[PDB]
């Protein structure tokens, strides 16, 4: 895999 | 919300099961005849890549059609070239099929596909 | 071929499509319920991002149905934010939902979300 | 974009 996108 | 995380493998995820049912045959709903050889497919992965296939699959009385017949000039390698690259973001492109792919993603309306041939032909030209 | 170029962007692009199409309820397959609220679907994307709906609609039977009824324990909040989720690879993850998103993705089987639902709710204790 | 993958 999670990321902040 | 803009508070969203993101799964970077999700899309790519999505379409390598997208594929895995097509080459099941699991819920396929459309025929693509090409000079005699016939693809299964799912009409929402078709709209979702090219130009031709969203403006015919909206039109109201082509959306219900279960076999769609593509014009004779079409090359049948050069669509399923095409059709693989739809479900798996891959492209076959080969000095011996360029000209052929490049002829069937202008008719498809796959934008990204034919600047790419444009390009791998002018940098052997 | 193993001489295959890609294209980076390909999966995201099509998984923004599949989003334009059902916000604009274009071939729809399916209406799941919940508790009530109705949500309009494309089976294909529903058995691409969950095991519980890729056993639903591989069934010889329910294959065919038009409306799947889901239990109703399924808060349908937390089912919308995972729907979403599906079709964009977002998940809107927050303090005032992760119980209810949690327990909707160990119902939907959608494995990698509850792995990090997992791990937020660890933080917090 | 494209990449050889
Ligand atoms: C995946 C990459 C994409 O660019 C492929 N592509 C392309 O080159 N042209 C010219 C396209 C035209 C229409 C569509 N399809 C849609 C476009 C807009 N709204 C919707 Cl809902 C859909 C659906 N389905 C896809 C196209
Ligand atoms: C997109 C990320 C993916 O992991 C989501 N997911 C998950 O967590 N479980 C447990 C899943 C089980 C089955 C499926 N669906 C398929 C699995 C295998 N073969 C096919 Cl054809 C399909 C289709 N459709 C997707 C699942």
């Amino acid at each position: 895999a999670w990321v902040i996108p | 919300a803009d508070s969203c995380i993101q799964f970077t493998r999700h899309a790519s995820d999505v379409l390598l099961n997208l594929n895995r049912l097509r080459s099941r045959d699991i819920l396929t709903d459309v025929v693509i005849v090409v000079s005699r050889e016939q693809f299964r497919a799912h009409k929402t992965v078709l709209m979702a890549c090219s130009g031709l296939f969203y403006s015919i699959f909206t039109d109201q009385l082509k959306c219900n059609l279960s076999v769609i017949n593509l014009d004779p000039e079409i090359n049948p390698e050069g669509f399923c070239i095409l059709l693989d690259f739809m479900y798996t973001s891959r492209l076959n492109l080969r000095e011996g099929n360029i000209m052929a792919v490049m002829a069937t993603a202008m008719y498809l309306q796959m934008e990204h596909v034919v600047d790419t041939c444009r390009k791998f032909i002018k940098a052997s030209e």
